[PDB]
């Protein structure tokens, strides 16, 4: 495993002969190898499962590197690469034109909300999801019928409705069976495995469910919105209806926790109980998604696409949206007003700094604290802005050639002592 | 005792049993709602900004006193009880002061 | 778009900015009448950039600096979303507090270090100094020296017009 | 109760003064009677109450 | 010469009846103390629902202002009580919270002169208040000092909060809202059951 | 201008008669608002029931999946009615 040092050297050696993007790419996968050789392979029984789990965390280093090449490589590709530059196909549009084609416009012409998008989908990408047939989740959770234990028991109508219509009818075990579909339909949901909730909700005989899974989608007919013909009309006309009454229903006590959470997450509001075990890509997904869903409607409204019969409950939701610098400080800070322990890790500072898009401030920054007798201790995070900055001066001519120096002596000197000739004489 | 930051920890125990300025050495907010005395405002106001809840802060900022900006942010503080009636009086008198002004006038709409 | 302009002006009739606006759109899809419309629009509410930077162009290349300031003072205090930058400081400059916003506009912005220094020129040490940090480009160095040649430093002058001029040729 | 104060507009409630007094102990009444067992009605017949007092108040600055 | 209309108009005060040229006057610039002493010459003349009707006519920001200046004059511990009536009839015009106030305010003066026969109108008085909160249902309203000539502020009802219990030694009076409404209802409970002890002696 | 014009047609009838049967009792009510969207939904605040209503004077086509699929549901196991109104075929 000391060979580590030769895989992303390796991928400089075929960048000099090829091109750039590769190169990251490279950096995300050779950082995915070295994850399962470390991860993999481990076992812990008892006590030492712990110690294996801490071998895992320290890997889990490892990890967080590729998940942050991934990230570096999907807004450095959109930023730098043509994707920003097309006609303004998209946002040529009528006032017959549909709330959708409004949307798909948004996400075109801002840049800056679409780079929210980019750390969202990047976010779900790195989700964790439970087990359908390898957990109680799902596979204990396959109920022939939705109900059963109620219907076959006492103790009026089958519909969702009954229950928040009246008290106590439900029993226990049908509850406990609709606590697992939630929570791995929320996770799925949180995963962005939207398809797989659907086919989940159909498949579980839950219709109902699945019908308000269905409303995400904003009205599109081909027929008028020629710009994004697709065969049938698809969504719903009236999405702020729908978002509001979502949002009603997900404040109603009396369902499950993880229902009124995604029904939450749907409505672009946070959720309460389920948040306590929110992790920070947890809370950052949250809150992005909460200003994507107030932007989204915030430029429907200017448009005048929404009707004023669907404001039935604009005092209940937050019209203004944060900055993505005030959605990293809030959940930066911990529930007991400490540095979050999470937001601190020495890769986790950087995710966010490719967010915001100052990269070169740290590179710099980062610099000084090795005249400062920091940064040290972490093996990884030395080498890291090392090749982080190969990376950004090959795509574009950015960090400043004196730091280039400084972190490639500290590195070649580190070659030498790790005994790498070839390559740190070459450094 | 050998030196360690726990005499805070300590005295803070105590208070509980039987203040605010030890536990530094929500809650505040509510402590401000309370105290909706000038001195130890402005010392609970300097310890939030050691701290550093903003747009409460500024609030406080504005009662010790872009502008239009400021009235927004304090007609959001109104919209989110007796103290809290007594907190709007106070923000409906800074808003007359403010007045003595189309803006203000605006305010008090 | 004729249809569109109909239900515009009739929801306008019944109450109603966003209607306003829209008409403004809708002309930019007759200048003069779509400048009103936007006028009438910021008068009746504040809404998005859009809104406000179409007003704020229209006023700006009337000449009336003023209405401009107050539509994108407004567009800025009310926190929808300011980056008018340019005509803010531009107009506190020919007015001749605007240090305070010149600061706040320093907060590698070229022709804002030009406007800032050009504003402490009429409100010499300092003034030189301006020079020698923005030149640490040959057209740089060039005005540097000329404006140290007015100060009156001329044995630092020809040492950094000639480092400069056999630097460039 | 309606009746009495459709009474006291036709009169104009000049000197109920009482009734008013007397009206609010009534409400309570109501209210305890809620409690051993139209909002927008009630508040109507406060309303009406309230122009009895305001001519009593004229009467007073005559 | 419009000085000298000021001092000849208040002697005569028939013509003094002038209120669109009152009205005139706080519109153009703050002589708003002509108004107020004019006023109360014509309060003089005293033809209060002719009188009343014409603020009707005038700005309700003067109106405000003007009769909120006569209503502290109103305070002139007069047996005039319909001046208070009048007071409580323009406050039923605007947000209706300070005529629940002043009546507080003249029922501690009233309370404050002499006692027996005034319990009876403490009563009416009680009923007055509670058919006021009433009437203002949500919204909250406060005192200051006793009744005008007011050295005090706003300690708010919010201000719970103390410093170190030195800061909690203001009279926190301010807060006279339905707390001390129910204790306006247990002295007249406590006047019930004197007067029930006085019925029992002979 | 049908579709209002239709509702203006079954007005009074639906008017003081469907007053008193709010002011009354007690389901189809929840159906005969929808007759009549945004006040209903108002009043009835079955969340997720919502969320399919404001799919009503949409045409699209989720009326086929909803209707069949709510159905077998049903067999399998105030709401029938509604989902037979999305389905387009009532």
């Amino acid at each position: 495993t000391m060979s580590m040092y030769p895989d992303f050297l390796k991928s400089f050696l075929e960048h000099p002969s090829s091109a750039v993007f590769e190169l990251i790419e490279q950096y995300e996968a050779t950082c995915n190898t070295q994850i399962t050789l470390l991860k993999k392979i481990v076992k812990r029984v008892t006590p030492g499962q712990q110690k294996f789990s801490k071998t895992a965390s320290i890997l889990w280093l490892l990890q967080q590197e590729m998940v942050t090449w991934r990230l570096i490589a999907a807004l450095y590709r959109d930023r730098i690469q043509s994707a920003l530059e097309e006609e303004n196909m998209f946002e040529i549009a009528a006032p017959n034109a549909s709330e959708k084609t409004i949307v798909d416009k948004l996400f075109q012409r801002d840049t800056l909300v679409r780079q929210s998008q980019l750390v969202v989908d990047w976010l779900e990408s790195i989700a964790k999801d439970e087990v359908g047939d390898f957990s109680d989740n799902i596979e204990y959770y396959a109920k022939s019928v939705y109900w059963e234990n109620t219907l076959h028991t006492l103790k009026s109508e089958l519909d969702p409705d009954a229950p928040i219509r009246q008290k106590l009818p439900l029993d226990d075990l049908d509850r406990e069976d609709d606590i697992r579909l939630l929570k791995y339909l929320f996770t799925l949901i949180r995963a962005g495995m939207t398809d797989e909730a659907q086919r989940l909700c159909k498949r579980c005989g839950q219709a109902w469910r699945a019908a308000t899974l269905e409303g995400w989608k904003l009205y599109h007919d081909a027929n008028i919105n020629g710009g994004t013909e697709l065969q049938a009309v698809e969504g719903n006309p009236y999405r702020c209806v729908w978002k509001t009454c979502c949002w009603r229903m997900a404040e109603d006590e009396q369902f499950n926790k993880y229902e009124r959470a995604i029904y939450a997450t749907l409505s672009g509001n946070l959720k309460q109980l389920l948040p306590v075990c929110e992790s920070w890509e947890d809370t950052v997904w949250a809150h992005f998604k909460v200003m994507v869903d107030s932007l989204v409607e915030q430029e429907i409204r200017a448009s005048i696409i929404s009707f004023n019969e669907a404001n039935e409950l604009p005092r209940e939701y937050l019209e203004a949206n944060w900055t993505l610098d005030s959605v990293f400080e809030e959940l930066q800070a911990t529930d007991k007003k400490r540095v979050l322990e999470e937001n601190r890790e020495h890769y986790h500072i950087i995710q966010k700094f490719v967010i915001l898009a100052d990269v070169d401030g740290l590179m710099d920054e980062f610099s000084e604290w090795l005249s400062n007798g920091k940064n040290l201790l972490l093996g990884h995070l030395l080498r890291f802005m090392t090749h982080l900055l190969l990376f950004f001066r090959t795509l574009g001519l950015q960090a400043k050639e004196e730091v280039s120096v400084e972190v490639l002596k500290t590195y070649i000197q580190r070659l030498i002592n790790e005994k790498q000739i070839e390559l740190i004489a070459f450094y | 005792c050998v030196p360690a930051q726990w005499v805070h920890e300590a005295k803070a125990i105590r208070s509980r049993r039987d203040y605010l300025l030890k536990g530094h050495q929500k809650l505040v907010t509510r402590h401000l709602a309370a105290d909706a005395s000038f001195l130890g405002e402005l010392s609970n106001p300097e310890h939030c900004k050691h701290i550093q809840l903003d747009y409460i802060r500024v609030i406080d900022m504005l009662n010790l006193i872009g502008c239009e900006l400021e009235k927004l942010h304090t007609k959001v503080m109104s919209l989110c009880y007796t103290a809290k009636d007594r907190l709007a009086q106070s923000e409906m008198a800074k808003r007359v002061a403010n007045i003595l002004q189309p803006p203000e006038s605006m305010s008090d709409s | 778009i004729q249809r569109y302009v109909e239900n515009a002006q009739n929801s306008a009739s019944s109450p109603k900015s966003m209607k306003g606006f829209l008409f403004a759109r809708l002309y930019y899809e007759e200048y003069e009448l779509a400048k009103r419309s936007v006028s009438s629009y910021i008068s009746v509410q504040e809404r998005d950039p859009k809104a406000h930077r179409f007003l704020g162009q229209l006023f700006e290349i009337e000449g009336n600096v003023e209405k401009a300031v107050g539509c994108y003072k407004r567009s800025l205090e009310l926190n929808p979303t300011q980056k008018l930058t340019l005509r803010i400081a531009e107009l506190i400059c020919t007015l001749n507090r605007a240090e305070y916003w010149v600061e706040r506009a320093s907060k590698g912005s070229p022709e804002i270090y030009r406007l800032k220094e050009q504003l402490l020129s009429s409100q010499w040490n300092q003034l030189f100094d301006l020079i020698q940090a923005e030149l640490f480009d040959v057209y740089v160095n060039l005005k540097l020296v000329d404006l140290f040649l007015s100060n009156q430093r001329l044995e630092e002058a020809v040492l950094h017009c000639l480092k400069p001029e056999r630097r460039a040729l | 109760l309606t009746l009495l104060l459709d009474a006291l507009p036709l009169l104009e409630q000049k000197q109920v003064i009482f009734s008013a007094e007397q009206t609010y102990e009534l409400m309570r009444c109501l209210e305890d009677r809620m409690a051993a067992k139209i909002q927008k009605q009630d508040s109507s017949i406060d309303n009406t109450k309230v122009e009895m007092l305001r001519l009593a108040l004229a009467r007073n600055l005559a | 010469l419009r000085t000298r209309i000021f001092k000849h108009h208040l002697d005569m005060g028939h013509n003094n009846q002038a209120y669109d040229a009152l009205t005139q006057i706080p519109d153009p610039s703050r002589q708003l103390d002509c108004l107020r002493q004019l006023v109360v010459v014509l309060c003089e003349r005293s033809q209060l629902q002719d009188l009343v009707e014409f603020p009707y006519v005038n700005l309700h920001n003067e109106v405000v202002g003007i009769i909120e200046s006569r209503a502290r004059a109103v305070d002139l511990m007069t047996h005039n009580y319909y001046e208070l009536l009048y007071a409580f009839h323009i406050y039923r015009h605007n947000y209706r919270k300070a005529g629940s106030v002043m009546f507080e305010y003249g029922m501690r003066l009233g309370r404050e002169v002499r006692t027996l026969r005034g319990l009876q109108k403490q009563v009416n008085s009680y009923l007055a208040c509670l058919n006021c909160l009433r009437l203002i249902r949500p919204e909250y309203a406060w005192i200051v000092q006793p009744v005008s000539g007011a050295v005090y502020e706003r300690p708010g009802a919010s201000p719970k909060r103390n410093y170190d219990g030195e800061s909690s030694a203001v009279p926190s009076s301010s807060q006279i809202e339905i707390l001390e409404l129910r204790d306006l209802e247990k002295e007249y409970v406590l006047a019930q059951t004197r007067l029930t002890l006085a019925k029992h002696n002979p | 201008a049908f579709s209002h014009w239709l509702a203006h047609t079954a007005e009074e009838r639906i008017e003081e008669e469907v007053s008193l049967y709010g002011p009354e009792r007690h389901v189809e009510a929840v159906f005969s608002f929808l007759t009549g969207i945004s006040d209903a939904c108002r009043l009835a605040q079955d969340h997720r029931l919502s969320l399919l209503l404001s799919q009503m004077v949409g045409s699209q086509e989720m009326r086929e999946l909803i209707s069949l699929q709510l159905v077998d549901w049903n067999k399998l196991q105030e709401r029938l009615r509604v989902f037979c109104l999305l389905s387009g075929t009532p």
